[PDB]
């Protein structure tokens, strides 16, 4: 939102960027610095290795789908000890030569049914995005990390779409008292309002 | 293989059938009558329903691919219970468009690896036919029914290679003593030799 000179705040944000496509690129970069997502590709691969060593292959594939490297997601899920994960790897591998196609060819139908019926939310959003290349079915899933949702929204969505998503998510979390709305709203008077709603909800 | 005259045996076979694209079509119809595979589309749908009622969905999908109806195989295997089977059907769905793209692109690779590593022989057959499209990888392993191998070697095969397949399989089963070779040998003196080898193997 921004909100004593606009040029002065823009130049100090540029200085903050200098410490370490769109007119609000400086604000987007500050948001990605705040959310802890401005990280290089080599360190992304290191994070993939870290999550693979931890054992959350579903989370690693979710992050790979979030960044957009679908062949890397297939490679990651194929190097797993679970036969279910291997079957999901093959199903996701049926996508690389399959984006330049219209809908209703049975495969997208099966993927939509899977995304509706499966239990793991990371595999749910993986199937949802791979079946339909839209992000409004991913940004609103409640059973995934709001930091990751903010990361994909800041990476991919446009200015108006990001503004609508941020307004909807902030207005949801402020009234609902979710502790992960503190990423959006900070330790502010609005953050104290969020914590007050969390107190009223949970004691 | 034939053997008081060729015309006499051809005309009596024609009068048995009356009850092409090949020089010997009546011999193929006799072989389909002997093997029990002389069936129509309604008969194949009835067989699909019967096998679905019996509970072997993998065998139903394998028979659907044996007939050559891969959208039917996807529809049959996707309308199951077990999520593992739904994932398998989702993987198979890929082929319904991955037909005009002859090239290594991971999906075929992962499918070959999964055909190597899966335990169910019918699913191994279905993946080895979907990826790297070749009938010979279906009708040489002994994990499936020899009647089914004859059904796929009588419906989609040339007469030049059918003789080679029949000779190789007969010369295999006669010295191995398997009872499934009665498909090829019948109740003949060669069948008595097959049963003699079976006795020498098993008592």
């Amino acid at each position: 939102n921004g909100i004593l000179s606009d040029k002065q705040l823009n130049k100090e944000m540029e200085k903050i960027i200098k410490l370490r496509g769109s007119p609000k690129y400086v604000q987007r970069r500050l948001c990605l610095i705040i959310s802890g997502w401005d990280l290089s590709r080599s360190d992304y691969e290191d994070k993939y290795n870290i999550i693979m060593k931890n054992g959350h292959y579903e989370k690693a594939a979710a992050w790979a789908v979030f960044f957009g490297d679908i062949p890397k997601a297939v490679e990651i899920l194929g190097s797993a000890k679970k036969e279910r994960l291997r079957l999901i790897a093959t199903a996701i591998a049926g996508y690389l030569a399959y984006k330049d196609l219209p809908g209703n060819n049975a495969w997208r139908q099966q993927c939509r049914k899977m995304s509706s019926e499966l239990d793991d939310p990371y595999l749910r959003v993986i199937f949802a995005f791979i079946a339909d290349n839209d992000w409004w079915d991913i940004l609103y899933e409640p059973a995934i990390s709001l930091r990751e949702r903010l990361g994909v929204a800041l990476r991919f969505l446009n200015d108006t779409d990001l503004t609508t998503f941020l307004d909807r998510t902030s207005s949801t979390v402020i009234e609902n008292g979710e502790l992960e709305g503190l990423i959006l709203t900070g330790i502010t008077p609005n953050g104290i309002d969020l914590l007050q709603s969390y107190v009223n909800k949970t004691s | 293989n034939g053997i008081l005259s060729d015309k006499q045996l051809n005309k009596e076979m024609e009068k048995i059938i009356k009850l092409a694209g090949s020089p010997k079509y009546v011999q193929r119809r006799l072989c389909l009558i002997i093997s029990g595979w002389d069936l129509s589309r309604s008969d194949y749908e009835d067989k699909y329903n019967i096998i679905m009622k019996n509970g072997h969905y993998e065998k139903a999908a394998a028979w659907a691919v044996f007939f050559g109806d891969i959208p039917k195989a996807v529809e049959i295997l996707g309308s199951a219970k077990k999520e593992r089977l739904r994932l398998i059907a989702t993987a198979i769905a890929g082929y319904l468009a991955y037909k005009d793209l002859p090239g290594n692109n991971a999906w075929r690779q992962q499918c070959r690896k999964m055909s190597s590593e899966l335990d169910d022989p019918y699913l191994r057959v279905i993946f080895a036919f979907i990826a790297d499209n070749d009938w010979w990888d279906i009708l040489y392993e002994p994990a499936i029914s020899l009647r089914e191998r004859l059904g796929v070697a009588l419906r989609f095969l040339n007469d030049t290679d059918l003789t080679t397949f029949l000779d190789r399989t007969s010369s295999t089963v006669i010295e191995n003593g398997e009872l499934e070779g009665l498909i090829l040998t019948g109740i003949t003196p060669n069948g008595i030799d097959l049963l003699q080898s079976y006795v020498n193997k098993t008592s």
